[PDB]
């Protein structure tokens, strides 16, 4: 039929619309966690970097 | 006719609906599995960050 | 050299038909025999694909006159996407008729309020350069230092017909070919009764970065019989021996590694293609 | 009759809003994707450099012992 | 009376129609295009944070191998 065209294209377009702001709400979560581990990132090289130093202080030190 | 570009159009854009569809249900899959693993990259960021706090601390004391 | 044509053009408003009118043709080519030629005109309009009229056949002439005038039942709303088109064609009783030459007015530029005749110097036809295959889209990814090689087989679209009075059931085959020899075999999943299907289906490959300008990827699109051998709509390839858009790809999976590069590609005919795989 | 042809044109445009909407729902999904690819660039910026400097003061306190 | 118009409004709302499905198809393609894209930078993405992985874990087992070392000192 030609109605029955568009209420198929309709149903298939909200089902859509549905599954597409669940991905885009997940993507928010992604984007927080990606925040998030941007922050662990960047303080873990900074403490990284500072062990560097302490280690050079003890191996020229004790060695 | 013109309805018969109508309906036409209507086909097409049904069925780009339809791989929008599946696009859609593939990108979620990958956005699950990639949160799923950015969890496991801070919990090991967490425990790293530990490691070298306290490797670092224990290093700074033992200066002398 | 570019010959003349004496046309009329006028609309019945009454009868919502176009009259177009062929009047005569002056300065043709010397083809066919020699000295002199053999033309007839067939006219048709652009849009349509209605049976296509031509006049009659004038022989041993290089100025005829057909003064014939034709009828063309269309709306006049309609006739503002529609372009008349006249072709003078020549005859070859032993050959292909070829064309002598065509040309084309927009009917949107027609004031068909006052009786229009022109004369208008005929231009060389174009040609199409093969019906409309496919274009097929995939991304490539390439890390030297683990030496593989992750082909994703996005997707396709434009796909031409196959099966006697459907669409197409295609499926993507991909071989890893070097020295004319076949070596890997993958293939994806066949989504059924689309001529746009999608896959996002992820393949690997072992390459190594000191083969890699000697290894061709031909990614294969055909179309599945449910009974017998199915016939393969098209294919490209990419590496050695690319041209154009390949190397173009296969430049940017170079220059990018570590790094997937999305990227369309125009099907070519199968027998060119493996002509080109030397 | 005006009324079926104006309630198909109306059914029409509903079904052009939606995907409208769906529309910009995707070139949002886009956009969004591209700023966490850039974020995660800077992510891996930040763990190569931790990399480095961890493999640095693991090669000193390995020589230390020495 | 208002026949003509009527005629010629039913012509009007169904050329709206049309277009409005031609604009449909522009923005099915858009949006196409566009999730395609998406997908290729997830995939990109996806293996940046597989290796950001694999390095925490070298970070992980070089920083026990200095651990030991300074248990080691200690
Ligand atoms: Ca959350
Ligand atoms: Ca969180
Ligand atoms: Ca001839
Ligand atoms: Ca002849
Ligand atoms: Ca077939
Ligand atoms: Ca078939
Ligand atoms: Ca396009
Ligand atoms: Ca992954
Ligand atoms: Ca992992």
């Amino acid at each position: 039929g030609s109605n029955r065209r568009l209420q198929q294209t309709q149903a298939q377009v909200d089902e859509v619309v549905d599954i597409m702001r669940v991905n885009v709400d997940k993507v928010l979560e992604r984007d927080q966690k990606l925040s998030e581990l941007d922050d662990r990132a960047d303080a873990l090289q900074a403490g990284a970097s500072q062990f560097e130093t302490s280690a050079a202080k003890l191996k020229r030190k004790y060695w | 006719a013109r309805e018969n570009e109508m309906d036409e159009n209507l086909e097409q854009v049904s069925g780009i609906i339809g791989n929008l569809r599946h696009m859609a249900l593939d990108m979620g899959n990958e956005i699950d599995t990639q949160n799923r693993q950015i969890d496991r990259i801070m919990e090991k960021a967490d425990s790293n960050k530990t490691r070298i706090d306290e490797a670092n601390q224990r290093a700074t004391k033992m200066l002398g | 050299k570019l010959g003349k044509l004496q046309y009329s053009l006028d609309y019945d408003f009454q009868n919502n038909q176009l009259l177009v009118g062929i009047i005569q043709a002056a300065e043709l080519p010397a083809l066919d025999m020699g000295g002199t030629s053999d033309p007839y005109v067939k006219v048709f309009l652009l849009p349509d694909k209605k049976k296509k009229f031509e006049t009659k056949v004038h022989r041993k002439t290089l100025n005829p006159v057909f003064n014939e005038q034709f009828t063309f039942k269309v709306p006049y709303s309609e006739l503002g996407g529609k372009t008349l088109v006249m072709a003078v064609y020549d005859f070859d009783r032993f050959s292909k008729h070829d064309i002598i030459g065509e040309f084309k007015v927009p009917m949107n530029t027609v004031d068909f309020g006052h009786v229009t005749e022109e004369w208008r110097d005929l231009q060389s036809a174009e040609k199409e350069e093969q019906e409309k295959l496919g274009d097929i889209c995939f991304s490539l990814r390439y890390v030297p230092t683990a030496g593989k090689l992750t082909v994703v087989i996005l997707e396709a679209k434009n796909l031409k017909k196959m099966d006697v009075g459907g669409l197409s059931d295609p499926y993507v085959k991909i071989h890893l070919m070097q020295n004319g020899k076949r070596l890997k075999k993958k293939k994806t999943t066949i989504k059924k009764n689309t001529l746009n299907p999608y896959y996002n289906e992820s393949f690997s490959f072992e390459v190594p970065f000191e083969q890699i300008q000697k290894v061709q990827v031909v990614v294969t699109v055909l179309d599945y019989d449910k009974i017998g051998k199915n016939d393969a709509i098209g294919k490209v390839f990419v590496g050695y021996n690319s041209t154009g858009a390949e190397l173009r790809h296969w430049s940017d999976m170079l220059a990018n590694p570590r790094r997937p590069i999305a990227q369309w590609h125009t099907l070519q005919v199968e027998e060119e293609v493996d002509a080109m795989l030397a | 009759a005006l009324s079926e042809i104006e309630t198909r044109h109306s059914e029409i445009i509903k079904l052009e809003n939606s995907i409208r909407e769906l529309h910009d729902m995707f070139m949002d999904m886009a956009m969004l994707v591209e700023s966490q690819g850039e974020m995660i660039d800077r992510i891996e910026y930040n763990v190569e450099h931790a990399v480095d400097y961890v493999e640095r003061a693991v090669s000193d306190t390995k020589k230390a012992v020495k | 009376n208002e026949l003509e118009e009527m005629q010629r409004r039913a012509d009007q709302l169904a050329d709206e129609s049309l277009e409005s499905t031609r604009r449909m198809l522009q923005l099915v393609e858009e949006s196409k295009d566009a999730g395609i894209r998406t997908l290729v930078m997830l995939d990109e993405q996806g293996e940046q944070l597989d290796r950001v992985e694999e390095g925490m874990n070298h970070i992980n087992q070089d920083m026990k191998e200095a651990e030991k070392n300074l248990k080691d000192l200690g």
